[PDB]
């Protein structure tokens, strides 16, 4: 009854974003039922997304409202799965959003994207797929600030669409049919065609944001809402992810160089991201690189999956998709706890910039708890939920270094040294973001006149990060849950993990210098935290504490020749019509003229 | 199955400051000077953990509970590396990569607890010890993942016993990931004044330097048992416990003493390190 | 602010409660095997800096008696005040005074940092070191002979008793 649970989800989005837009008159009633059809919504997403992934066989059948033929594989269950998730506790949080005198009533725009996020998940016809992607997306551009930020967005998304408009003409003209189902099964006598394939994938990384495409990224996380970010990084990313993942495996067929080329590709993505992440000093732009290299870790997964499908090694296949999609999941829920806590800070005081954002872990102690949680889950640190998925894609590394193959034993060891490069930085990165943001004393006087955070906002960041924690201890009993997916044996190299064990040994082991110091003081006087920072001698002053700006310095040291590759290959100037007056306006005007005949000839 | 690992733990945490103060000691006699005891680093740490912790007032729990934190996440580490047999304690948690990110979450805690005193000192320490776990972490990464595809399986006592029955005919790969181990050694255990510790205090300051000893003790541990494994066991009898005790002891005093006189005796080992790790890499793919 | 004072505003030595000042027994004998010792260095010649750091030399040695020179207040259980308190030295050296954790020790070394010594009626000095905070154990000299210190340190530790008294 999975037909008919998304049905009535898909009904409920719908609803909330209509009673949304009439009810726009004041903003709490309008977020209130926004906030309430997105929850509910969300709750039969994730509930057809549980009952397909529980069958593990496969459901179909037709959407009785825009007559849409749907097929839901157990593959993009975990995408109505995560889906639900977040939109749930998104929507829980926006109750509570739609409180602020500055920010403006986006419920329309939350719950007809969760729609169309929802019908592109669940969609059969790659055109519909397209449609559906694209009514998310132009969705998502009306979901910024202003006009200035969706500009490069808008440029690069309609480029996706007409890659992936003649993609799909092309397969409808060789292929007579746009389904999935048919394609797949038309696969063993014509195999994909480099030219589909590539053109495919870059159509959808200029939507998965994938490097050196990345470029509307950090401008869209710039000074959009947590509501909005948090979806965006959970939601846009992860359908292009789902079109790159359902084009590489539309047959059993795959040849080698697909997989060398993702691999090479999320490779660059997570360490280009993971070191430009490093060196900003806003909090929700740092987000959007540290997207970027999630989005990497999970693309070197699927890379490795893809490999796999190539080389005819079943473990090679199973590590790879479910490190993957494990990863996948457990970077939505971490980075809805991220988007929505430094939302909340935002609500608060007010700041985005973590230069002038000091002193927030005793204003708001719980959202700094779960900010804290989001940071090691991000970070990939044991027994967190980002760790578990690293391990199974470290498994599908070393499967590749055994493999008989020279792209393969050559590209084996190479991720593996890649990826502690890049978890060494993210964990640098989370280091500098907690330490100039909820420790120290405050920078300015709006951070201390921040009282706790609202009810339904830190209920909302709690559960989230109640998932994630449960995620993490829970992985040996919830990666064969994602078996039921991807469908063969998990093979590690005859090694297995058991978070549960390392979660019993990080709480256990720390009581033990716990009870010698409490054994061995005698005369010890109680601890006090009266004074200031020992400055040698002179005293403490606010341009002394050192942040952000000076902390992320040998990374500019170290790594400067990258850092200059972002200025040299960017061809901005070369554009003749993108200095004008009124383009990001023009962007826009085109925006609601494109949304408005498309969505009626579906209807 | 509780018993081994527990006591492993009890007695790496407990052997830790004799390492710190037979270097102390060594370090003493390269400068020629009669120098401490070797069990002066007990005597400061017990007389640290009398006193009481101070901290400034911008502080919070994070300064207070860091350095429990690193101490636990030490002995986590120090419960999986085998140190009498060639088989670790918990090879649940004896991988490669559940080290490598157990160690990470000891520098992301350093590191915000750095950052969370308002001097400059501390901070600027948390940075250049968190640049140096960049610059160390995939050199052993590759280091033990050579010697891991030498072996078969992605697992502390599989690269123990693997280096152990020595095969000699991927002997170069095996030596040149050796030697690119005992160069990530060489940096972690080493630089590669003020100090990142001068914020901390009374109890504080003796747990982080329970921590610190206990760090280069492992670092070293997880150098000479999992590659020196000739005179541990394949499986735990209790009559030749007593040879395994005293190699093992004899391994970490020689270790740290060589340490210390190549650290006397000096970004050049910072690139032989990685051009020895790719030596080991290229070693396995010509071949 | 930082240092207690008159009603003309003339600063006067800090009062330890004795709470806090009646464990100094027990953190003697808690420190006699260890002692962590932070020197505070005020207006003063180097004589009575060099001659300090001449107790860990080669002639004569302060870690055979466990006593190991720390770089900040907060590892300092012995506090080292050196020289006359100059009025621009008064604040930092109180501020080194509350950021070592309580309850501390204090010696005073050479006869600038006893009493001023040569500078002891002088509108630029408040006098010795203990015009500004307690002192437990004095150590004269101009400069102190290395000898000397370590009978200081000793005596301080209790492993020495001492020798002169009042006539
Ligand atoms: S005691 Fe003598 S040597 Fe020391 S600072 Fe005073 S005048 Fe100089």
């Amino acid at each position: 009854s999975a037909i008919s649970l998304i049905n009535s989800g898909v009904a409920w989005f719908v609803a909330a974003a209509v009673l949304a837009f009439l009810f726009s008159f004041q903003k709490a009633l309008s977020g209130w039922i926004a906030g309430i059809g997105g929850a509910v919504g969300s709750l039969y997403t994730a509930a057809a997304g549980f009952t397909v992934l529980t069958g593990a066989v496969g459901v179909s059948g037709a959407l009785s409202l825009v007559s849409y033929d749907v097929q839901i594989s157990p593959l993009n269950a975990i995408w109505l799965i995560t889906l639900g998730l977040c939109g749930l506790f998104v929507s829980l949080y926006n109750i509570d959003w739609h409180r602020h005198a500055q920010v403006k009533c986006n419920g329309l725009q939350i719950n007809m994207l969760m729609a169309a996020a929802v019908c592109a998940v669940i969609a059969s016809n790659l055109g519909m797929f397209v449609v559906m992607a694209e009514i998310m997306a132009l969705c998502a551009v009306f979901l910024t600030s202003n006009s200035k930020e969706g500009k490069l967005w808008f440029a690069l998304g309609r480029l996706g669409t007409l890659l992936l408009a003649i993609a799909c003409w092309l397969l409808w003209q060789r292929y007579g049919t746009l389904d999935l189902r048919l394609l797949d099964m038309r696969m063993q006598q014509l195999p994909l065609g480099s030219d589909i394939w590539l053109l495919g994938v870059i159509g959808f990384g200029l939507l998965a944001g994938i490097i050196p495409l990345h470029g509307w990224v950090p401008q869209a996380h710039a000074n959009a809402s947590a509501p909005a970010a948090a979806l965006f990084s959970t939601v846009v990313m992860k359908i292009g992810l789902l079109g790159i993942l359902t084009l590489s495996l539309l047959g059993g067929n795959a040849p080698l160089w697909w997989g060398i080329a993702l691999l090479v590709l999320g490779m660059i993505t997570a360490f280009v991201g993971g070191l430009y992440a490093l060196v900003e000093h806003n909090i929700q732009r740092l987000l959007a690189y540290h997207t970027l290299e999630n989005i990497g870790i999970i693309l070197l997964g699927l890379g490795a999956g893809v490999t796999g499908i190539a080389l005819e090694q079943p473990a090679l296949i199973a590590l790879g998709l479910v490190g993957g999609l494990y990863h996948l999941l457990n970077h939505s829920l971490f980075k809805s706890v991220l988007f929505l806590g430094a939302g909340s800070v935002w609500f608060r005081t007010g700041h985005r910039d973590i230069e002038k954002l000091g002193g927030i872990g005793k204003k708001m102690p719980v959202i700094s708890i779960a900010m804290l949680v989001g940071l090691m889950a991000m970070a990939a640190l044991p027994p967190l939920n980002g760790f578990a998925g690293e391990w199974v894609i470290y498994q599908s590394f070393f499967k590749l270094s055994n493999s008989g193959a020279f792209v393969a034993r050559l590209l084996g060891p190479l991720l593996a040294v890649g990826l502690a490069i890049t978890g060494a930085l993210a964990v640098m990165c989370m280091a500098k973001v907690y330490g100039v943001t909820f420790l120290g004393a405050p920078r300015t006087k709006e951070a201390e006149n921040a009282t706790c955070a609202p009810l339904l906002m830190s209920v909302s960041v709690v559960a989230l990060a109640i998932c994630c924690v449960i995620g993490g201890v829970a992985a040996p009993w919830l990666l064969p849950m994602l078996s039921a997916a991807v469908p063969l044996p998990l093979e590690p190299a005859n090694t297995t993990v058991s978070q549960p064990m390392i979660t019993l040994l990080l709480i256990a082991c720390p009581l033990l210098p716990f009870i010698i110091m409490a054994i061995c003081k005698g005369d010890r006087l109680p601890s006090r935290s009266r004074g200031a920072a020992w400055v040698c001698g002179y005293d403490h002053e606010k341009s002394m504490v050192i942040t952000a700006h000076g902390f992320a310095m040998p990374v500019k040291q170290a790594f400067a020749p990258v850092l200059k590759l972002r200025k040299w290959l960017n061809p901005v100037s070369l554009v003749p019509g993108w200095q004008c007056e009124g383009s990001a306006l023009l962007f826009r005007r085109m925006a609601l003229v494109e949304l408005a005949v498309l969505v009626v000839i579906i209807v | 199955s509780v018993l081994y690992p527990l006591i492993q733990a009890l007695v790496l945490f407990a052997v830790a400051p004799l390492l710190s103060g037979i270097t102390r000691v060594a370090r003493a006699r390269l400068h020629n000077r009669r120098g401490p005891g070797v069990l002066q680093e007990y005597r400061d740490i017990i007389k640290l953990l009398g006193r009481q912790s101070v901290g400034p007032d911008a502080s919070g729990w994070v300064f207070r509970l860091t350095p429990y934190v690193m101490v636990g996440v030490m002995l986590t580490i120090a419960t999986a590396l085998p140190v009498v047999t060639v088989g670790s304690p918990l090879p649940q948690l004896g991988d490669l990569i559940t080290l490598l990110y157990l160690f990470a979450i000891a520098r992301f805690f350093f590191a915000i607890s750095g950052l969370d005193t308002g001097s400059p000192f501390t901070a600027i320490g948390a940075s250049r010890e968190a640049m140096l776990g960049v610059l160390v972490e995939p050199m052993l990464l590759l280091g033990l993942w050579v010697a891991a595809q030498v072996a078969g399986s992605t697992n502390i006592s599989n690269i123990t016993d693997t280096v152990y029955h020595w095969p000699l005919s991927q002997s170069i790969p095996l030596v040149l990931a050796l030697c690119a181990c005992a160069f990530a050694t060489f940096i972690e255990m080493g630089k590669l004044q003020e100090g990142p510790l001068s914020e901390y205090s009374g109890s504080g300051f003796g747990v982080m330097k329970w921590g610190i000893s206990l760090k280069q003790l492992v670092v070293l541990q997880m150098f000479v048992g999992v590659f020196i494994p000739w005179g541990q066991m394949e499986t735990f009898t209790a009559g030749g416990l007593l040879l395994a005790l005293v190699i093992a002891i004899v391994k970490l005093v020689v270790g740290v003493l060589v340490i210390a006189l190549f650290e006397n005796s000096m970004p050049r080992i910072t690139w032989a390190g990685f051009g020895f790790a790719f030596l080991a890499f290229v070693s396995l793919l010509a071949a | 602010l930082l240092g207690p004072r008159d009603a003309n505003g003339i600063p006067v030595p800090m009062t330890v409660d004795e709470s806090i000042a009646s464990m100094k027994a027990s953190l003697l004998k808690k420190i006699k095997r260890s002692a962590y010792v932070y020197r505070v260095d005020c207006g003063g010649c180097n004589g009575c800096e060099i001659e300090i750091f001449a107790t860990l030399s080669p002639l004569f040695d302060a870690e055979r008696f466990g006593i190991k020179v720390v770089p900040s207040p907060r590892h300092a259980d012995i506090l080292l005040f050196t020289g006359a308190v100059t009025r621009a030295m008064r604040s930092p050296a109180l501020r080194a005074w509350q950021s070592a954790p309580d309850p501390k020790i204090c010696i005073s070394y050479g006869a600038c940092g006893n009493s001023g010594g040569i500078f002891h009626d002088l509108y630029c000095v408040w006098g010795g070191t203990d015009k500004i905070v307690p002192v437990d154990v004095y150590i004269p000299g101009c400069p102190p002979t290395p000898a000397a210190t370590l009978y200081g340190f000793a005596m301080a530790l209790g492993l020495l008793e001492q020798k002169i008294h009042a006539r």
